[PDB]
RNA sequence: AAGCGUUUACUUUGAAAAAAUUAGAGUGUUCAAAGCAGGCCGCCUGGAUACCGCAGCUAGGAAUAAUGGAAUAGGACCGCG
RNA sequence: UACCUGGUUGAUCCUGCCAGUAGCAUAUGCUUGUCUCAAAGAUUAAGCCAUGCAUGUCUAAGUACGCACGGCCGGUACAGUGAAACUGCGAAUGGCUCAUUAAAUCAGUUAUGGUUCCUUUGGUCGCUCGUACUUGGAUAACUGUGGUAAUUCUAGAGCUAAUACAUGCCGACGGGCGCUGACCCCCUUCGCGGGGGGGAUGCGUGCAUUUAUCAGUGGUGACUCUAGAUAACCUCGGGCCGAUCGCACGCCCGGCGGCGACGACCCAUUCGAACGUCUGCCCUAUCAACUUUCGAUGGUAGUCGCCGUGCCUACCAUGGUGACCACGGGUGACGGGGAAUCAGGGUUCGAUUCCGGAGAGGGAGCCUGAGAAACGGCUACCACAUCCAAGGAAGGCAGCAGGCG
């Protein structure tokens, strides 16, 4: 197959090397998992030492951390926006590292809603039937009342975070390799990385 | 100023997007009592290969040379002079092998003529193996 | 080569096992184990060469089948495994006890120690690692990862470990001033006090080594297993004492010796 | 040449054959090579057919339904005594093992009992035993050294305490000159 | 006792440098080419040593051959606002 | 042993080469009594091969219902050998040759802090909070039918085993640690307020991997090192937490126990493998410019890889080497330790028993396996070549002998 070699290419000044042997087996390459948005379908790899890689080849969810308070969630992956490598990757929706993809807001949403107990999102004219929110925004005791006033003194969130939690859909950049260990994690941008990330996407979008 | 690349620029340590009611900038000593340059801890670039602000460790050798060309970024052509000594002819010779170094962006005052200091650490790139840890300025030439 | 070696040429044999060109091409091929290949001499040749006891290698199988050879705590059922240095060849039969020790000269020595100096044996530590559970870990030159150790120990100590319960019992600390053994190189085989340290940032260390007629001498520290504290070893020593004097002195130490026996 | 399942053909086709497939057994761990094998769609160039009859019909066959054939070996595994005879946890295997009888000219007749395996037994019982007594071992283990260390280091502790504080009465020493 | 010290070429010591082969201690393979053996009423033993180009590390020297200080003075040094 | 002699001329002295002189290799001619060692299809053809052999292997310790032998003490399975076979491991070791290869291999010195690693050895393996006195069905060996001319070609029917293949809990297991926390208690204030404790239900809480944060037990010259805590995942083409075996036999009143063997998740050790740092190689200018959007030299961000790198991809900059000989070509060049000749200097050979590299006619690709781009492994093309019943099958002696050229 394809081989990683630097003896099948050109020296430093310009001379060519001449093969003495032929390509082998520690020269491994492998083609591209190239992995999709949809059920998950992880392959094994059998590698150098017998252990095994997994190839990502559709997957949709992601165990996503949000670093301004250090908690991740297990979030489903919707829609790829942005890669710095390749244009190809943003048209044809493919998953590799250092991608910025709008993730869900939900779990992050119930679990700002259940900490710190303000409302989050929620455009006005809107209410839960189901209640639930409800009684775990409401209901509280005597002295954790201070407990809880506390934790919102504590809760200021940023502009664009804030707009982008009320349109449901946050941007996350991809850290893990997904097609080496499969998992396809990473982190919710924030600060300055969120707004150069959203003037590269105003940039392409125009 | 910095980030005029499509991705952003970032140091793998540090964390930037903390709770606010400067950023703050790793660095890490290099070892064989070479000092540490002002303006790496100072300035607000990156570098990846910078062996103070970098994954990168200094091992092996630690070398000279003499700079030779600078018309490539973030790394610099140094110049090596070394005299070989044939068995038969009780001579030397002038022989030099020009390698590629990886100029780190802590110095700016750097022109050619100046003795450099190298040192051995990981690939690179493929003719890159070596760090500049300090600079010495040529002989006379202050302005 | 496609893969691991495993065999080894008599002629690609290292020279302290001093085995001989005439017989054979192959030379016996140390197992995998506590010692590396060129620093530990194997059972068939400590068996067959320096002891004399059988005559070949299938007669080397049947005495380590018949479960009589116990080396340093348990018997070992191979005729090629790695005894290195500070090493218990235990034989029950004939009440003998060996103790792997360098002679004077390159080779090992045909060494016999008490049963109570064969319970316990010393190894010097080559690391100290933190476990999962933040437990400190010693490992030493023959592999013995040993946990939950004194703090005072560093990286070149030597510790006095009891073959019966594979814990440790005393150690030596690396001080100026204490006995040396230098295990490898051209001074294999010298024994004498530590007299100064070189510290190298990014280099290898040095050590200066004083005999005890006063034969100073450097030795990395690669080869350098301390064996007991100022004047006072913890082991017994063979003949010769780790001197390395000169060819003239040997020859009259051969010569009035051959005139005084006739 | 024989016939493959699913190749789905009529001629002669040449397939890659490895360890799992029908009509090749490998030789080394992990051969393949290729072998000429027949489509499953049986037509007039073939040589023998094999047939199974699923339901037998109204009439009696003389040549295969006649005869009657018994099987050559019994049950081995206890499981499988207990799932023919229909036996419970409790009763006993060793005599309902099925035994068979032997006879010949020249030897004396005789009657072999085949080894059960995966039978309950006081040596099984033994290293079960053994292995959860090595689990106890170890734990006991772990706790003494673990009380041992603890005893070790509070020693250090207060030892590296006393030399700060003999170090700390230098400093005041030091002040005081 | 630990650290620093204007840079090289040079020069001296020290470790690392696989064996066989090269020289060479001992040994009556009947001598020798060879081999690592043998002698005594269990022991004595040896199976050394030397060379190992070139490059690199370290520890002293600054004669020799380069190299530059400050000259529109943004020149050193002990101190101040 | 730092060595000369004859030859141009009628004769002399030079320069100058030739011829003598002595070894080490290769062949050849003549002759040949003993004995100790001893090279030996390398030079042209790394050209082609009939034949036969060269890697298979069982211990009391993974499977034993072939009477092939076999003991009588049996009805409480298997006395003990044991063909064949499943499984495990080796087959990536060794032998041959130098075809290719000129900063390439290799020699000296370095690091892997940038990676993997079978076996052996030393540490781990009730640390996890939710039928176990032992789980399920398929098959080889065997009985029987055979197809083909022929193969180490194999199929349908009846079975039967696992340390081959999957599922998988009892015990520790009763309470600890963080959370939500219903609710309760004490003091003070007229009161809101403030301070200090106990506690129902449920969740998480072993090692290993991934994401990011906080702090900084033990070291290095140096970590984004080892380790602690924090919020989750733990790839169904699932990670370990023994659903194994053998020998004498004991202690309680059914429960407890030894000597071992084998397999295993992780950390070390060893044999290594591979990428890298510096220096070193024959001749040629009738080779002076070479490389480069078919990667050339770097940066950014990715893919693959065991890991670092244009190894490769998308976009940018036009860079990089060279008269100190790059680039291109040739070699009857594998490199080295070494061999011969020798005053000192050097000159020539080295394919050859020791190490490293390459390979089985030429390239290319892959399963297995820890380790192969393996060829006494396969898969396609070129060249050579075997049996055929004319449908097909099958091969790689630069291994050992041997045959042709």
């Amino acid at each position: 197959g394809i081989s990683r070699d630097n003896w099948h290419k050109r020296r430093k000044t310009g001379g060519k090397r001449k093969p003495y042997h032929k390509k082998r087996k520690y020269e491994l390459g492998r083609p591209a998992a190239n992995t999709k948005i949809g059920p998950r379908r992880i392959h094994t790899v059998r590698v150098r030492g017998g252990n095994k890689k997994y190839r990502a080849l559709r997957l949709d969810v992601g165990n996503f951390s949000w670093g301004s308070e250090c908690c991740t969630r297990k979030t489903r992956i919707i829609d790829v926006v942005y890669n710095a490598s390749n244009n190809e990757l943003v048209r044809t929706k493919t998953l590799v590292k250092n991608c910025i993809v709008l993730i869900d807001s939900t779990p992050y949403r119930q679990w700002y809603e259940s900490h710190y107990a303000l409302p989050l999102g929620r455009k006005k004219g809107a209410k839960l039937t189901p209640e639930e929110e409800e009684i775990l925004n409401k209901k509280r005791s005597k002295k954790i009342q201070k407990k809880y006033d506390e934790r919102k003194k504590n809760a200021k969130i940023s502009s664009l975070l804030e707009e982008q939690f009320q349109q449901g859909k946050l941007l996350a950049c991809i850290a893990s390799r997904p097609g080496q260990c499969g998992r396809a994690d990473g982190y919710v941008l924030e600060g300055k990385e969120l707004e150069f990330y959203l003037r590269k996407i105003k940039a392409r979008k125009g | 100023d910095i980030q005029t690349e499509r991705a952003y620029q970032k140091q793998p340590t540090i964390f930037q997007n903390k709770k606010r009611v400067k950023l703050p900038r790793y660095y890490k000593n290099i070892g064989l009592g070479f000092k540490t340059p002002k303006e790496a801890i100072e300035g607000t670039y990156i570098d990846k290969k910078c062996p103070f602000t970098g994954n990168v460790s200094i091992r092996g050798r630690i070398l000279s040379g003499v700079v030779t060309k600078m018309k490539m970024q973030r790394t610099i052509v140094i110049r090596r002079d070394y005299l070989h000594y044939i068995r038969k002819y009780n001579r030397f010779e002038k022989r030099h092998k020009n390698m590629s170094v990886h100029l780190s962006p802590c110095f700016r005052d750097v022109q050619i003529g100046d003795i450099v200091t190298v040192g051995e650490c990981r690939p690179l790139s493929k003719t890159v193996r070596f760090n500049v840890l300090k600079v010495t300025k040529a002989a006379g030439t202050k302005k | 080569a496609r893969g691991p070696k495993k065999h080894l040429k008599r002629v690609a044999a290292p020279k302290h096992w001093m085995l001989d060109k005439l017989t054979g091409v192959f030379a016996p091929r140390p197992s995998t184990g506590p010692h590396k290949l060129r620093e530990c001499l194997p059972l068939i040749i400590f068996l067959r060469n320096r002891l004399k006891y059988a005559l070949t290698g299938d007669e080397v199988k049947k005495i380590c089948m018949q479960r009589f050879i116990k080396i340093d705590g348990k018997v070992r059922t191979d005729i090629t495994y790695p005894a290195g240095f500070m090493d218990v060849i235990s034989i029950d039969k004939t009440g003998e006890n060996f103790r792997l020790i360098y002679d004077t000269k390159g080779r090992f020595a045909v060494h016999r120690i008490t049963p109570e100096e064969a319970k316990y044996k010393l190894c010097k530590v080559r690391k100290i690692f933190v476990g999962t559970k933040g437990i400190p870990h010693l490992v030493t030159h023959d592999a013995r990862t040993i946990r939950y150790p004194d703090p005072l120990i560093k990286v070149n100590d030597t510790i006095q470990i009891d073959l019966e319960t594979g814990k440790i019992t005393d150690f030596i600390k690396f001080d100026t001033g204490n006995l040396c053994m230098v295990t490898g190189g051209a001074n294999l085989g010298r024994i004498g006090v530590i007299t100064n340290r070189e510290r190298h940032p990014g280099s290898f260390d040095v050590v200066h080594v004083k005999d005890a007629n006063g034969n100073s001498f450097a030795t990395r520290l690669s080869n350098i297993f301390v064996i007991g504290k100022g004047n006072k070893p913890w082991i017994s020593l063979p003949r010769g004492k780790g001197i390395r004097l000169t060819i003239a002195e040997e020859r009259d130490k051969r010569l009035a010796a051959k005139q005084s026996s006739g | 040449f024989p016939m493959k399942q699913g190749v789905l053909t009529h001629g002669r086709v040449r397939l890659l054959l490895s360890k799992g497939h029908s009509c090749y057994r490998p030789r080394r761990t992990g051969e393949r090579k290729r072998k000429s094998v027949r489509g499953c769609i049986v037509d007039a160039n073939l040589s023998v057919l094999n047939l199974v009859i699923v339901k037998k019909g109204e009439k009696d066959i003389p040549g295969l339904t006649d005869t009657t054939v018994p099987r050559r070996l019994g049950p081995k595994r206890a499981s499988r005594i207990r799932k023919l005879f229909n036996l419970s946890k409790e009763d006993d295997v060793r005599q309902y093992v099925v035994r068979k009888p032997l006879n010949k000219e020249g030897k004396k007749p005789r009657t072999k009992a085949p080894k059960i395996q995966r039978l309950v037994t006081p040596r099984v019982l033994q290293h079960k035993r053994r292995r959860i007594a090595l689990k106890k071992q170890r734990t006991k283990k772990n706790k003494e050294e673990a009380a041992e260390y603890a005893k070790l280091l509070a020693k250090r502790m207060k030892e590296a305490k006393e030399k700060r504080q003999e170090q700390i009465a230098k400093r005041r020493r030091l002040s005081s000159l």
